[PDB]
């Protein structure tokens, strides 16, 4: 799995913002430099296998589209009511061994890439089907989006999986912490348990009351750290005088089968 | 057609005091993406915080991670602040710590 994304902020007519990154599966591997027109390669193997001359071809691709698409936004952007100022999203890829290409305005599901051809989602509107209009005018440049999906993108997978699975296949231990959460009520504590810094993203992690899972246990979102970990929060809503024998135990695929257990003891009772 | 901020707060590690540690605010959810967020040390703006390229999810909501490398010390209280143009007011959301035993016994 691989996509592209592009962020186009159109402010007023004279004032735009693109930002475009690449993803391999949820890992960030190429940035847009908007100044100097410039494919930026995050790690060495985000080069793929494609030699310096097939990336300038790229770029040059991208950049002359990237030049027609704000011309032709602000062209027809009145004919379209695209009332500044206005956001518009694109999300391309594919999964090697699935092909899309979506296109939201102001944060909504407008148009999409499907085949040959450009489709209006339903419910955005004939605004939409203007759109598709305006996309679909020349077929040749659709037959190139739809080889970059096709083609090019499965192709790209190939020498970047494979150059880089020494990344997406490492396995990094959580390291685990005890804290009290904010109290929930009269008489009640909330118990928190800190899981953080593990790779890869699956998790397991429970209140317990020794070898019984504890069904308060609430899981927050998983969060990003910089360093391409994870980090989540478990808490448990307990009365005062019942949280005796409480532990918090983390499974994860890196510490084969040595489960973390952390025991709600010490100064957090706190004992005497 | 807004969609307000999601503003989350943690630390890389446990807090020890003197030892350094990262502080983070994942601010997700919003829409549009125009948005500030600053990481505050005792209410003061903290200088030349990093973030992550500005990205969004399935429901086209935007997301982003601001982080800084820092030291608490025990007198110290850490934040993030967002602004954005759902916001009255700028919201401001606090690293929760616990700081160990508050009544001494020794
Ligand atoms: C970070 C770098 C990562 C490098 C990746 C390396 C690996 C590459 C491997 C696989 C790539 C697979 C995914 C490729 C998806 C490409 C989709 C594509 O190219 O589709 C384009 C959409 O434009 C783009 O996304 C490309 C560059 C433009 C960006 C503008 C700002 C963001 C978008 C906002 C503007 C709205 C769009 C339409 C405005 C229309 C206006 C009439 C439309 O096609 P078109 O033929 O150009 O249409 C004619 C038009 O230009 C003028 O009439
Ligand atoms: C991709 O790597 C192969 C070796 O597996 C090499 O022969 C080829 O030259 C590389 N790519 C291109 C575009 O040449």
């Amino acid at each position: 799995s691989f996509h592209v994304i592009w962020i186009a902020s159109f402010y007023n007519h004279s004032w735009k913002q693109n930002l475009v990154s690449g993803w391999l599966s949820d890992l960030q591997t190429h940035t847009w430099d908007s100044n100097s027109s410039t494919i930026v390669f995050l790690w060495p193997w985000s080069r793929g296998n494609f030699s310096n001359e097939e990336w300038k071809e790229l770029e040059t691709l991208f950049r002359i589209r990237t030049i027609r698409s704000f011309e032709g936004i602000r062209r027809y952007a009145h004919e379209l009511q695209f009332e500044y100022p206005f956001e518009i999203q694109v999300t391309g890829g594919c999964e090697l061994h699935g092909s899309f290409l979506q296109l939201a305005y102001q944060g909504s599901d407008f148009v999409s890439f499907q085949n040959n051809s450009w489709l209006p989602y339903p419910v955005a509107g004939n605004m939409a089907k203007h759109f598709c209009k305006v996309l679909n005018q020349n077929q040749h440049e659709n037959d190139i989006t739809h080889n970059l999906l096709s083609d090019t993108c499965p192709r790209f997978i190939l020498g970047l999986l494979d150059a880089g699975k020494a990344h997406l296949q490492r396995q990094v231990k959580p390291e685990a912490w005890l804290s009290h959460g904010p109290s929930p009520g009269p008489g009640h504590l909330q118990l928190v348990c800190h899981v953080s810094g593990f790779y890869p993203k699956p998790v397991w992690v429970m209140w317990m009351r020794g070898e019984q899972e504890q069904q308060g246990t609430q899981r927050g979102d998983i969060l990003p750290s910089a360093d391409g970990t994870w980090y989540l929060r478990a808490t448990l809503e307990v009365a005062a005088g019942e949280a005796a024998d409480l532990s918090c135990r983390v499974k994860h695929s890196s510490l084969e089968g040595q489960d973390i257990v952390l025991y709600w003891e010490g100064s957090l009772v706190p004992r005497g | 057609i807004q969609r307000t901020p999601k503003i989350q707060v943690y630390s890389r590690h446990p807090a020890e005091n003197g030892k350094s540690n990262f502080l983070n605010c994942y601010v997700s959810g919003f829409h549009p993406s125009d948005i500030e967020v600053d990481l505050l040390k005792n209410g003061e703006r903290i200088e030349k915080v990093e973030h992550s390229d500005l990205s969004f999810s399935k429901d086209w909501s935007f997301y982003l991670l601001y982080y800084t490398e820092f030291t608490p010390t025990e007198k110290d209280e850490y934040a993030c602040r967002v602004n954005h143009v759902t916001l009255s007011q700028p919201k401001i959301v606090k690293w929760d710590r616990d700081m160990g035993s508050l009544v001494p016994r020794g």
